[PDB]
């Protein structure tokens, strides 16, 4: 019932694209069985084409499409610029009425180097919150990130914070940081800090914390 | 083409209360469809249970009371008793000329425990294999329940060829009984050293053999 | 007292036709619907064919839509089934079943059945009717290592169901069994008729087995003896 | 003169009865008509009629007439009236708004309902249409939103109706069963057949 | 064509659950309903359907149980019933329902509502903890922690320059409290120069908390 998982899964196009989306199927749905949602992030997914038969009441022209009775495919072709969003296949007919994975569509652009700059802890942490190490990046394109570190006499990853954003409307840029929560009454046996990233482009970076106290 | 679904079998204990379920693949089962429950005995024709979905038939027991539960037609059975282990069948209706039953349902209440199987194997007679024919006969008799599986040796090698199984059959004795043939030739009956006929019974495996020196 | 006779049954070549009757007492059945539902061996019902009280309409299932009928008689209370175009698959039990009446006014797609008859089978097959053939069953030398040995006939190639068989002209009847007869790839019918008696017993009775076939007419007696493997 | 009268108890006095969709249509003819002994029957009890003063009728002498009676839940009794809109009434029966005659409704509660519940009256819920008063519509097909052939699968859009009711042992008199008959007598007096 | 929903819910993990969609700009004589599940960054699943011909549904095969559905013809509106959700189920609901009129009408889902918020916690909304970020051409910013999962705003001083905002969105910590952050570079080696400010506002416990950052 349930083997969706359509083909398309990350990839960026520039306009003047040749985009094919494509949910597989466990079994032969019929048609008008099927629908497409456009879900845009803040708000509700919309409905565009159900069953692959045909468009929405009022929606953009020049892309629909047809599939076949397990392999449902339509095309997109020369975008306007807000169809950057996430997709959902919708399945009717078979109880239970399961849903689709998702594909997701952005724009080429460079990677090279988000994050020469670090950012200690202030002094008030003695009697703040929590001990966390800020490590910030800005300007990074692909979804993918690792980020390494290496505390003083501690190699523990149990717990660690990282928050990212979305691309940029401007640009089409991601951007995240890693926000690591540490041990704070101690403050002794953690004094040498480091929040390293690496990316092809960015060979292997330095970020040597000054030492604290 | 719509299809309504059934558990396969249940086993209570005696003096429970149990629940029988039957349900529709394609959507929702409500009154209208007018669900009716059955029961038959094998070699028998099947009585009158339930109609209405909560009125019993004439003369019926009041120990079983039949209701709807979600999508599902329900039938709930209190004081399991031993006569009560029967198959039962539910009845679904679509209009104007369509009904349609279910998979059906083998109740059984635990009763008697576990019988040895009784395991006995003859090898063709004298005047058969004159015929230019040979047929081996294991027979397993008294044997409850009746699942059973079976396997045919020759040089400790499996044997598939030949072989055809009998379902087995309520004996008189409350119990179950059947046997296996082995259809050879006297040729390839003559090949082998031995030949095993081996059973297994709810776990408890039962090998038996005879060899050709023995008819010689 | 409501009862219903169901006559017809039997074994025939495929592509034939046959005519079931039912034969209704305690009522008439112009009151009520009746019902053909059959059973196969191994299976489960299946709904077949029904008749409402006015005769004015017919409904089949698709499986046997355009090649069997159904008719009914008031005149003599009868029931008829016209079966055309037989195939293999329709060897089953069949039943006939009485409903509710216009006599009681519920609404239209009938609830149905409360009570039925025996049934009668048919079975299509395409297999030649011809005499048994029987074998002794002798247990071997080494096959006596308990106080009780089991001895036998067995039967082959056979057509049709059913035939009788009997031990010492029905004179023993304990410690016998006959297990049922299976349909074979030929399309044949074999089984095996088998006595338990003591290990005192062998060599001091006669003992002989009875083979009747009403439809080949055949009858035939055929003695028992254990094997006796000497030299 | 005649001493022969109308069959009417054993309509009125009836051994079942009928469902709410579909109906018996009893013909009566030549026969003497005495509805004063219709006045005996359960205090709760609704006799409201139009074309004519509810007592002035076994002096007239006017054309034949028609039976037929079902059972309805037990709020709508006003909701089946001449000319009004209403689900019971646009879809299982309407009545023309110049319509003479009337009909009488009274409570059924022990005699129908059972303590587990009796299902055995239902009604058409999607009709793609406003049947006429006074058409006859028995049917069994699934019914079918239209677009695209659901082509008898039961599935989304393609629904099969009625939904039986309840009749619960002990509830509140808004689905309390209720026990109606429509009477239906002509006019034009040429054909005339009951008279007093 | 207007579809409303329920409000935002900070509700205790375990009793109940009530959530509503009301309808209207249809004839809702005959139509269908549709619920399902949504998380934030999450799979997207199908919890039931109804709508008003008859009450009846299906359920998924991780929702048999513990869910119900009332019809409520009145008003064009729909109820659905920690109901028994555990814990991990802080997920948007949403509404669907297609547009009817006369009998014959659409197969899609086209109408659809806007959200609700269901948080279940430790239920302690207090004033989140602000902290500046003193810069070392440079970068500098807010801080928040014990940052209650309310959408909280953090402005500028002048409610504009949004020429390098860092608005992260928020995350799951071990005690189940929610953190962020706002971040922005300077323009140029002008840090001796012009301040910036960390305003944040809380709506539901108004709590307006305001700080210089200077390093
Ligand atoms: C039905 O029978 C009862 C029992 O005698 C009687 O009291 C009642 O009047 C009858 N109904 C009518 C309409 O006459």
């Amino acid at each position: 019932e349930i083997v969706l998982t359509q083909s398309p899964g990350t990839l960026s196009l520039s306009p003047g694209e040749r985009a094919t989306l494509s949910c597989r199927a466990s079994q032969s749905v019929s048609s008008s069985y099927l629908a497409w949602y456009q879900q845009k992030p803040g708000q509700a997914p919309r409905l565009l084409i159900y069953g692959a038969s045909s468009r929405a009441t009022g929606f953009p022209d020049r892309f629909s499409g047809s599939g076949s009775g397990t392999d449902f495919t339509l095309t997109i072709s020369r975008l306007e610029p807000e169809d950057f969003a996430v997709y959902y296949c919708q399945q009717y007919g078979n109880s239970p009425w399961t849903f689709g994975q998702g594909t997701k569509v952005e724009i080429r652009r460079t990677v090279a180097a988000p994050s020469v700059f670090i950012f200690p802890p202030s002094d008030e942490q003695l009697k703040s919150g929590t001990a966390s190490v800020v490590c910030l990046l800005n300007n990074f394109y692909p979804r993918e990130a690792k980020v390494q570190w290496k505390v003083d006499n501690a190699l523990q990853s149990g717990n660690s914070q990282e928050s990212v954003t979305e691309q940029d409307s401007k640009d089409s840029t991601y951007s995240l940081s890693s926000t690591l929560t540490l041990s704070k009454a101690d403050y002794e046996k953690h004094k040498v800090y480091a929040c390293e990233v690496t990316h092809q482009g960015l060979s292997s970076p330095v970020t040597k914390s000054f030492n604290r106290g | 083409q719509t299809v309504v679904t059934q558990e396969p079998s249940f086993s209570v204990s005696p003096g429970g209360t149990v629940t029988l379920t039957c349900g529709l693949s394609s959507g929702s089962v409500s009154t209208a469809y007018f669900p009716s429950w059955y029961q038959q005995t094998p070699g028998q024709a099947p009585r009158t249970l339930i109609y209405g979905t909560n009125t019993r038939s004439s003369g019926v027991p009041d120990r079983f009371s039949g209701s709807i539960l979600g999508n599902k037609a329900a039938l709930t059975i209190t004081g399991a008793q031993a006569d009560d282990e029967s198959d039962y069948y539910c009845v679904l209706y679509m209009g104007r000329g369509i009904v349609v039953f279910g998979g059906g349902t083998k109740l059984t209440v635990l009763g008697q425990p576990k019988a040895a199987p009784s395991v006995t194997l003859f090898p063709p007679s004298s005047e058969e294999l004159q015929a230019n024919k040979a047929t081996l006969v294991c027979l397993i008799s008294d044997f409850y329940p009746g699942a059973v599986t079976v396997a045919w040796k020759a040089d400790s090698s499996p044997v598939k060829a030949g072989v055809e199984t009998t379902t087995p059959s309520k004996q008189s004795n409350n119990k179950y009984a059947a046997s296996s043939y082995l259809s050879l030739t006297p040729e390839q009956w003559k090949s082998h050293r031995s030949y095993s006929c081996q059973v297994t019974h709810e776990g408890s495996t039962v090998e038996k053999t005879v060899a050709p020196t023995e008819c010689s | 007292q409501v009862q219903l006779v169901e006559s017809g049954g039997g074994v025939v070549q495929p592509g034939r036709s046959l005519r079931l009757s039912c034969a209704a007492s305690g009522f008439t059945l112009s009151s009520y619907g009746m019902h053909w539902v059959r059973q196969a061996p191994g299976k489960g019902l299946e709904w077949v064919a029904v008749i409402s009280y006015d005769g004015s309409n017919k409904y089949y299932v698709d499986s046997v839509k355009g090649r069997f009928t159904i008719s009914r008689d008031n005149s003599k209370n009868t029931l008829y089934l016209q079966m055309n175009s037989l195939r293999a698959e329709d060897t089953a039990v069949y039943y006939c079943a009485r409903g509710w009446a216009y006599w009681e006014l519920l609404p239209d797609y009938y609830y149905g059945m409360d009570v039925w008859g025996q049934g009668t089978t048919v079975t299509v097959s395409s297999a030649s009717t011809k005499g048994p053939s029987v074998f002794p069953l002798a247990p071997s030398s080494k096959s006596t290592s308990g106080g009780t040995a089991a001895l036998g006939c067995l039967v082959k190639d056979y057509f049709p169901e059913p035939v009788t068989v009997s031990w010492n002209s029905g004179a023993l009847t304990s410690g016998v069994h006959t297990f049922p007869a299976v349909l074979q790839s030929s399309g044949l019918y074999s089984l095996s008729s088998v006595v338990t008696v003591p290990s005192s017993s062998l060599g001091t009775q006669t003992y002989i087995c009875n083979v009747n076939h009403k439809p080949s007419n055949t009858k035939v007696d055929k003695k028992v003896e254990p094997k006796s493997c000497d030299k | 003169n005649i001493t022969n009268l109308c069959p009417f108890d054993e309509v009125f006095n009836a051994t079942r009865f009928a469902s709410v969709y579909a109906w018996n249509r009893k013909r009566i003819s030549n026969c003497v008509a005495d509805y004063s002994v219709l006045y005996n029957l359960a205090p709760f009890f609704t006799f409201k009629c139009y074309g004519v003063s509810p007592t002035k009728l076994n002096d007239l002498c006017f054309t034949n007439v028609y039976a037929d009676s079902f059972v309805i839940r037990g709020d709508e009794v006003r909701q089946i009236a001449p000319g009004q809109t209403g689900n019971i009434a646009d879809y299982n029966y309407k009545l023309p708004d110049d319509f003479t005659g009337c009909v009488i409704a009274w409570n059924s509660n022990k005699l129908d309902s059972k303590v587990s519940g009796n299902y055995n009256y239902l009604y058409r819920l999607f009709r793609k249409s406003n049947l006429k008063p006074f058409e006859r519509d028995i049917s069994t097909e699934i019914y079918q939103a239209g677009n695209k052939p659901c082509n008898g699968v039961a599935g989304f859009n393609c629904y099969f109706p009625l939904r039986s009711y309840s009749f619960r042992p002990t509830y509140g008199v808004g689905h309390q069963p209720y026990r109606v008959v429509v009477l239906s007598f002509e006019l034009l007096h040429a054909p005339a057949t009951v008279c007093g």
